């Protein structure tokens, strides 16, 4: 190596974050966006409304979870399906939550909580 | 068998012989079977990584029903290089006309000698290589003698390394703590999931440090207060009684606190004229005394073994694929009849699978 | 290569092909020096006087 060392990067999260759903015929705790130009995305990350990520200064607007790993390049999730989805409504999500630079977690967890999302603190 | 004398043509002397010098080689390393060979049919290889952790767990009221939930492991993968040899070598006709054999008087040289020699001294080489790289690989960092860096594997296993300081210069000093000290290192940083017995260890060391080591007053009053037969060979024997390295038949050893200390004098020289000393530990002054302590094979057995050596295929034809060997030489014929030239290759990289179990020894105290 | 240290020749000859097989080479060689162990027997014989 250059450096003397070489890494090809660390396993993307998998699903798993997901405790208890309400279970439907049709998900009723679940949500489409349509994958923004340029964007990637990862599962436990909080989506906005129009499906853009929650920056600083606007904890109070966020709406979602994700829950597929999507490549912006391809236009294609890691599954083969064309959209991203999100948990939206009453759920129980392990707390590994990521967020952007300078975000606060306590108001995007309590903006969050309203919707009926509660978070397991997880172990080590 | 007579010659010319030495002031006048008409007047025979006897020549008894020739008396040869031959370099010093060591190879201590290279004969303790520590680093196991696993040819490669690639330039490359990768490893994978796997980790989790536990914490306590915290109590909850029973009617909140409430729980706690453990965090998924990580995976993680890495790629390493691997470093190429080469050297040349020829033979023409100027060197065996008229030329005399130096051991004879009047009886010429021959392609077949030279050519022994030559081989020879390519194998001396390429041994003396390698014994300088698997050093250079226990130390932790891989680099070229040019100083060229292609491996560093703090960086590729994110890992720190650790000192352990002696302090063999304080009369006060205690040994038996800092023993200790690598004692628990070794059996806590392993993380291999089984019992560790800490206790199987080399440790290698310099003059310096051997000699503060030997002389120290607590440790000599100490074995001399003793009647034991142990007692009497360290403080009034001979302690050379080790293993042989490529020159001596005895390495100095000494037995403490269950712990085996060996001095090993192994040093080569680069090209550019610069004495590279093995047991050396960068950027310290050589006065000060230093060793290297790393894990037997015993201490994990073959189903775990923790250094390894990968070759290489050669890259002429007819080894596109094959499975690589340690050495690999050639030869072809000059044009018309002029001369005869060799070829060495050599492709390998020697590595270490837990490079925080290397430990690093010095005299002074910080 | 093969010449190093044998008798002398009265005229060496080697042939070598010229790869591909483009044509032939030959080469002649000589290592002579003729000389007379009584010089003092030669002598010049000239038709003018003194």
């Amino acid at each position: 190596a250059y450096q003397g060392f070489t890494k090809l990067g660390n396993r993307e999260p998998l699903n798993d974050i997901i405790l208890w759903e309400q279970i439907t015929p049709t998900g009723h705790s679940r949500k489409e966006y349509t994958p923004q130009a340029s964007t990637e995305y990862r599962v436990g990350e909080v989506l906005k409304a129009d499906g853009t990520k929650v920056q600083a200064g606007e904890e109070a607007q966020a709406d979602s979870v994700c829950i597929v790993n999507f490549y912006a390049d391809l236009q294609l999730s890691y599954h083969g399906q064309l959209k991203v989805v999100g948990i939206h409504r009453d759920a129980e999500l392990k707390d590994l939550l990521t967020l952007e630079a300078s975000v606060d977690a306590a108001a995007v967890k309590t903006a969050l909580a309203a919707k009926g999302i509660d978070f397991v603190p997880t172990g080590l | 068998m007579l010659t010319n004398s030495e002031k006048s043509r008409f007047f025979l002397a006897d020549l008894t012989g020739e008396v040869q010098s031959i370099p010093n080689t060591y190879g201590y390393i290279s004969n303790l079977g520590l680093f196991r060979s696993a040819p490669i049919t690639q330039t490359t290889f990768l490893m994978d990584l796997t980790d989790w952790d536990v914490s306590l767990l915290d109590a909850v009221d029973r009617d909140s029903r409430k729980a706690e939930t453990s965090a998924p492991e990580r995976v993680r993968q890495i790629s390493f290089p691997m470093m190429y040899f080469k050297e040349v070598e020829s033979i023409t006709p100027d060197e065996i006309q008229g030329v005399r054999q130096p051991g004879t008087a009047n009886e010429l040289t021959t392609e077949a000698v030279v050519r022994a020699k030559k081989l020879m001294k390519i194998r001396t080489k390429f041994d003396i290589t390698r014994e300088f790289l698997f050093m250079q690989a226990l130390k932790g960092k891989v680099v070229d003698a040019r100083g060229t860096l292609y491996a560093d594997l703090y960086k590729q296993f994110d890992v720190e390394k650790k000192t352990v300081y002696f302090d063999l210069d304080n009369p006060n000093a205690d040994i038996d703590a800092s023993i200790e000290e690598l004692r628990m290192h070794m059996e806590d940083e392993a993380k291999t999931g089984t019992v560790i017995n800490g206790e199987e260890i080399h440790v290698v060391v310099d003059r310096v440090f051997f000699s503060k080591l030997v002389k120290h007053p607590k440790i000599r009053d100490a074995y001399l207060a003793q009647q034991t037969p142990l007692a009497w060979q360290q403080i009034t024997g001979s302690l050379r009684t080790g293993g042989t390295d490529g020159v001596q038949a005895h390495m100095n050893t000494f037995y403490y606190g269950g712990v085996k200390f060996v001095q090993y004098n192994g040093k080569f020289k680069d090209k550019r004229g610069k004495v590279h000393t093995l047991v050396s530990i960068d950027s310290v002054a050589a006065t000060v005394g230093v060793g290297h302590a790393f894990p037997n094979v015993s201490m994990l057995g073959e189903a775990n073994n923790i250094f390894e050596v990968a070759y290489g295929p050669c890259p002429k034809m007819g080894y596109a694929n094959t499975l690589g060997q340690e050495l690999y030489v050639f030869e072809y014929e000059k044009d018309r009849d002029e001369g005869i030239d060799f070829e060495a290759h050599s492709y390998m990289l020697p590595y270490c699978t837990r490079p925080q179990l290397l430990v690093d020894v010095r005299a002074d105290a910080k």
